[PDB]
RNA sequence: GCGAAUGCCGGCAUGAGUAACGAUAAAGAGGGUGAGAAUCCCUCUCGCCGUAAGCCCAAGGGUUCCUACGCAAUGGUCGUCAGCGUAGGGUUAGGCGGGACCUAAGGUGAAGCCGAAAGGCGUAGCCGAAGGGCAGCCGGUUAAUAUUCCGGCCCUUCCCGCAGGUGCGAUGGGGGGACGCUCUAGGCUAGGGGGACCGGAGCCAUGGACGAGCCCGGCCAGAAGCGCAGGGUGGGAGGUAGGCAAAUCCGCCUCCCAACAAGCUCUGCGUGGUGGGGAAGCCCGUACGGGUGACAACCCCCCGAAGCCAGGGAGCCAAGAAAAGCCUCUAAGCACAACCUGCGGGAACCCGUACCGCAAACCGACACAGGUGGGCGGGUGCAAGAGCACUCAGGCGCGCGGGAGAACCCUCGCCAAGGAACUCUGCAAGUUGGCCCCGUAACUUCGGGAGAAGGGGUGCUCCCUGGGGUGAUGAGCCCCGGGGAGCCGCAGUGAACAGGCUCUGGCGACUGUUUACCAAAAACACAGCUCUCUGCGAACUCGUAAGAGGAGGUAUAGGGAGCGACGCUUGCCCGGUGCCGGAAGGUCAAGGGGAGGGGUGCAAGCCCCGAACCGAAGCCCCGGUGAACGGCGGCCGUAACUAUAACGGUCCUAAGGUAGCGAAAUUCCUUGUCGGGUAAGUUCCGACCUGCACGAAAAGCGUAACGACCGGAGCGCUGUCUCGGCGAGGGACCCGGUGAAAUUGAACUGGCCGUGAAGAUGCGGCCUACCCGUGGCAGGACGAAAAGACCCCGUGGAGCUUUACUGCAGCCUGGUGUUGGCUCUUGGUCGCGGCGCGGCUGGGGGCCUAACCCUCGGAUGGGGGGACAGCGCUUGGCGGGCAGUUUGACUGGGGCG
RNA sequence: GCGAGCUAGCCCUGGCCAGGGUGAAGCUGGGGUGAGACCCAGUGGAGGCCCGAACCGGUGGGGGAUGCAAACCCCUCGGAU
RNA sequence: GUGGUUCGUGGAGCCAUGGGGGAAUCUGGGCGGACCACCGCCUAAGGCUAAGUACUCCGGGUGACCGAUAGCGCACCAGU
RNA sequence: GAGCCGGUAGCGGGCGUGGAUCCCUGGAUGUCCGAAUGGGGGAACCCGGCCGGCGGGAACGCCGGUCACCGCGCUUUUGCGCGGGGGGAACCUGGGGAACUGAAACAUCUCAGUACCCAGAGGAGAGGAAAGAGAAAUCGACUCCCUGAGUAGCGGCGAGCG
């Protein structure tokens, strides 16, 4: 059937992980977003 | 076989052998491996003849001997080229297997008269140089891809076209 | 302050005890446990797999895995069962996988390069994998683990010591690991098969046979020593105008040994010696059986790989990735202590394992007949084969069971007699379906259209005969004819997997590719043609400037394009348009450059307006331009006993349809008129051709083969149809268990003929009219779905278009700048047709060249260009490439009018 | 700001196509001429080539329409170095 | 050639600058809105400067502010 | 000031007026991630020099401590010793910066220099002793509140801005 859920270690990681979010200004942004604004985790950590 | 090599001589006094055979997929071009007296070696370019049995070369000197190659300077006048030095060392400036050279059709000071291969005419420099000899291209041309498509097999795009397309899609398209 | 917003939120009724149990691969019986068992445990019949409903490696999911307790809810019924609850416990590695090694894409990225800032790129080096590389295997052993735990057998790297050895000693170099595809020799395990030849546990019941009888098995792994087997390279000297920046390496030339020689990396024997080893098996559960003790037997011939040796060999073209090891060596230290070896002792980590794993544990929100990558996949039969029917090992009976067999839908089976007429349509289905022999038409680009079309064969028995693997060849095996005789049934690929063919036409050639959840086509794609921009630092595409792409391509090339084999052939017009060329003349921006006026000014001055002329592309004007856009006439007369026409007369246009074709899918008058096909034929197919509106390049006429394309016809055959009529399995119905769902104000809702807002159960008159239900049948409740998509209306919105409006991107362009020298020159001007001069200032031609840029070619120097130009500022221009708005009202429907 | 574990592509790197059939370049031999063209016979094994599994697809009909499913089941069909 | 300013090209200045020319050191040099005379102001083209206004994460106070569908959505194994 | 081992009430055991529980403030530990910075990296993991005990090395040899990124000054010498960067609800200035919508269309205009993004300062920045303002020869830092004033005024002189 092939949905698009099909979830890669390896891949979903990479693509997705603390780093990245990080690395970026963007992703850093939101991120810290999230952080305060939220609470809760993360990606990577996910 | 996915490569590339040699195109451009300046180091001279050297033994110019006529390698081999190694007819070439990569540029139109068909070379063979020129062997030099170190023993340094290089897949040459494919201005045709010049029998396996290397034996050429060049030099600031001269020798016309087909083949070979020197500086405008350094060449004769009604004379067909190749390794078409464009500006001063730039190796080849032109005739890629385009068997139809140019031909030093009149030279002028430092700056000789070249046909324009491809399709005109005008001149070089000074010692900017280029080897005579033909090209190599077997008229590399016609062949047939018959009942299938060489192209594909091309590795070299079906990039295919279109132009009527359903749409308004890409520049000038 | 609330019915009331298809309102939000929560609960709660509907339909409704009807609809569903997630594949029609079925079960049934005996015992056992339990409070209680169609649904659990043992056992015995029976059915379904079997290329799976097999074990395996992965990825994903992470305790789901075992064991003892337990069922409240999740298990679409139960439930003592669980992949559910609580508790305990389970997965160990120098040699398996990941790292402690290597790089391509790519990502990072000190230096370097450009951005308003955030940022962009990016060398080397690093990250980066089932690609490279690397040192093991078989048995046993628990409730679970296992190449890790047992044990038996096989190894590797580092370290210290000594023993022997030799210029060791970088990674800098060189080989070097290193490879495409299609095909195939030689050899060998995996794997299979016959053995009645060896071992052993037992049988035969029945008619028969104790017999080469039935049933199990007769293997798995290994130091090297060792013969079948290949598998990879040659051996010395010297020159090294000297490279691979530095010398001995390898590369290149010369003379000798230049073999089936010797070299060094996998299979067989084996065999050390070990294990297993099933059928046991006295103690023991004689049964959730098996944990663990006879002995086992351990042997022969047969078949044989789609990747085992191996980096094979042969062919071919689109011509097949980079860093550990091996040898050469500088720095450099060893050179009685550096590296190679030998023996002996010493060292060896980090994290991964359970069980699921063509899946209820993985994605589809669920135990959803959906998808998901690699490994032989056991046999018997079928020409072969992971296709097929039965079954081996192992797996499972779909998680809802009984009971009737009505209509009715599903799936499937059958028919006489006719045998498409059913109908838009042979849509479906049915014919036909496999191998061998015979036999094969029009046409052809001679390859093919042929499996064409059309027959005939096949089964099991005995006879004599010929072949290739069988180490000679002598129980063994295979391809095979042969021809003779003969047996039986309606049938002899017996079942099962298996084309209907033909005749014709149109388009597109063809294999294709594509609109995932309607459409696979005459749509794109093409091999193939033609115009065509481009000389590189290309031209176009992304980009704010770097830069990448292009392309380490270089005119047999790179980009732009309209058609889209091949054949035949592409004619007529450049008045407008786009473009290419021209640039002498008109025009005209910024600008130079002065007449002249103006304001204030006691005055020198001090600000503007300023115009004659010089001045850019563009546009105007001349030409060239059609596989560039685009277009390619009208009516009157005339031989025509009747009709254009052979001719003639003309008005306008840039010429004014040519060759081929034609009621074609461009022809509405039309089912046009003639012909054939038929019992009639508005589809076809041929021919005419007054072509309502074909036409050569978005080609034109045709064209073998080719198409799940479209349309036309004939044979074959069947319930497609003349109505069918019977039947088999599945719901529907009765039982038990469970138990939804949109819509609905509310309701005990009958027909009539009339009515109302004009198609009423509810209003009027009337007629039939008990109360409820279940199996049904669709008509009305303007039934359900959705605040019509067709419509108009909102000076709503969003996409594409051009001579819509404007504006920007880019491109062309004058003056200006960091854009420096030297000379050759003509024009204006005012002053003193003129010439001499003079300041003024305008045009322009030259190597240079010191910026700039580029260039490189081995260093910073040379080289090329060079005052360019890049590039900054203002000018002007093109400019649908894009961005944003717009394009009225009326309207006895919107529009056209 | 967020995404190619959807899908269309493109780069890098592996894996995969059970069987069978048709029989072009070639090379071997023979064939009247000078050599040959060129013929035939053998060998030979190409092709986006044919017949067909897995695998890729999803026309043509059948079911399904509060399905098994927000595209699936059934018969059927094309591609098959 | 743009900015900001109330200034949307305007009779349109001051200050700030994108390009090009490129002055003066006290009778110097801008300014008081085109410009000019005279008057009047100011002295640039470098720099530092607490306090007076803003803002609630935090802690307190107070409420013609609320009561579990109101209040922050979340009154306590919720940004779960 | 005399009770306690946190919300756990429960089992099993215990500290305490020769000043316990806890309230304060200053401490020493602060495992791994995170600007991360020793090196690599799919965060919370895996890798390297110097010192280090010497450590079981029973008749045989390891963790701990450590240490070091890079841009900033500059005592330059061979460069030794100071600062930074990451945050942070709201608020601050600079850097850059838009349509809707109003004008009952819409190109001028408006929403605005707003919303957003970026950088960076602070606890507050902003700004700040005048080539200022205006004209009574009058005033004097900057800022902020009221007022001036919805005035003078800008303009398809329209909506508005002001």
């Amino acid at each position: 059937m092939k949905r698009t859920y099909q979830p890669n270690n390896r891949k979903r990681a990479k693509t997705h992980g603390f780093r990245a979010r990080m690395k970026t200004k963007s992703g850093r942004n939101i991120l810290a977003r999230r952080r305060a604004k939220g609470r809760h985790q993360l990606t990577v950590s996910d | 076989q996915y490569r590339i090599i040699d195109f451009k001589r300046d180091k001279d006094g050297i033994p110019g052998r006529v390698a081999t055979i190694e007819y070439d997929p990569n540029r139109s071009a068909n070379i063979a491996l020129i062997n030099y007296a170190d023993g340094e070696k290089r897949y040459i370019i494919a201005p045709k003849n010049l029998k396996v049995g290397m034996e050429i070369m060049s030099g600031p000197d001269a020798d016309i001997k087909i083949g070979n190659a020197l500086p405008l300077e350094n060449i004769p006048v009604g004379t067909l080229v190749h390794n078409i030095e464009l500006k001063p060392g730039r190796g080849g400036q032109l005739v890629r297997a385009a068997g139809t050279s140019a031909q030093v059709l009149g030279k002028e000071g430092k700056y000789v008269i070249v046909r324009l291969a491809s399709g005109e005419v005008r001149m070089i420099l000074g010692k900017c140089r280029a080897t005579v000899g033909e090209v190599g291209n077997g008229g590399r041309t016609d062949k047939p891809f018959v009942k299938a498509g060489n192209k594909h097999h091309k590795m070299k795009a079906p990039n295919v076209r279109g132009v009527a397309m359903n749409a308004v899609d890409h520049p000038f398209g």
